[PDB]
């Protein structure tokens, strides 16, 4: 699914 | 040293194949059949995904003298339809699902509803292990699922996908790409590649790209989504 990348 | 600034492949992040896959098989069957489900809480932008994939789609369908056709349609990773019901059967004739959720299956007869007879095979195998029949599909759609394939399965799929298109057929890929390099999400069990990394399984999959573009109007914390046409 589409998800968070995270942290920059 | 030998550690790189960055993985670019997904034999420096997976440890163990056959518990990458099995993991991720077990993850999947613990998901609720929804479309929120599908779409890991996202359920409330399927429609901004839908709607600028069949743009992106009816170009091949309805524009130049060597038309996609509208006979059958794969799609692959199906889940419980979703894909399916508001892009592909609205647009082909005959539509075949693969998964390998059989329960998502089993949800896609109820979710897809009266329109739903016109899906023809259901098959319940991980792409992995299967072939898609020879000349075969006017379209092959791959969404939201290349991350749980290895590098070395999923430029295979790719070549068998390849064998399995009619005239003038496309097989599309659409998925989460990473800025750079290869990321393993240990949760679900899957990785996400970047754009090199993706161009390079493609092309090693006898592939040629003709059209590919980044998915507008997506929140803003989640990875990039690119849709690739290829032949
Ligand atoms: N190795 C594999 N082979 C085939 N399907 C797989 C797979 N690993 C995970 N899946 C399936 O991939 C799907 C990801 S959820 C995305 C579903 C659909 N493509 C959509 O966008 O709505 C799930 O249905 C899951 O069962």
């Amino acid at each position: 699914x589409p998800k968070t990348s995270g942290k920059a | 040293g030998l550690v790189p600034r960055g993985s670019h492949m997904t034999s420096e992040v997976i440890e163990d194949e056959k518990q990458f896959y099995s993991k991720a098989k077990t993850y999947w069957k613990q998901i609720p059949p929804t479309v929120d489900g599908m779409l890991g809480g996202y359920g409330h932008i399927s429609s901004i995904d839908i709607n600028s994939s069949r743009k992106f789609l009816q170009r091949f369908l309805r524009e130049g003298p060597n038309k996609t056709g509208t006979s059958c349609a794969l799609d692959c990773g199906a889940g419980i339809g979703r894909i399916t019901k508001r892009l592909l059967l609205p647009l082909f004739r005959e539509v075949d699902m693969v998964d390998i959720t059989e329960d998502f299956l089993v949800q896609a007869k109820t979710y897809l509803g009266e329109e739903g007879k016109r899906v023809r095979n259901y098959f319940c195998c991980g792409l992995q292990d299967f072939t898609p029949e020879p000349d075969s599909y006017d379209v092959i759609w791959i969404q939201w699922v290349i991350g749980h394939l290895t590098d070395q399965h999923l430029a295979e799929f790719l070549r068998r996908c390849k064998g399995s298109l009619r005239p003038n057929g496309i097989i599309v890929i659409k998925d989460n790409m990473a800025q750079e390099g290869v990321i393993l999400d240990d949760v679900d069990s899957s990785v996400c590649r970047d754009l090199d990394v993706v161009r390079r399984i493609i092309c090693s999959a006898g592939l040629s790209l003709l059209a590919e573009e980044r998915q507008e109007n997506l929140p803003d914390e989640i990875y990039h989504v690119y849709s690739f046409a290829l032949r």
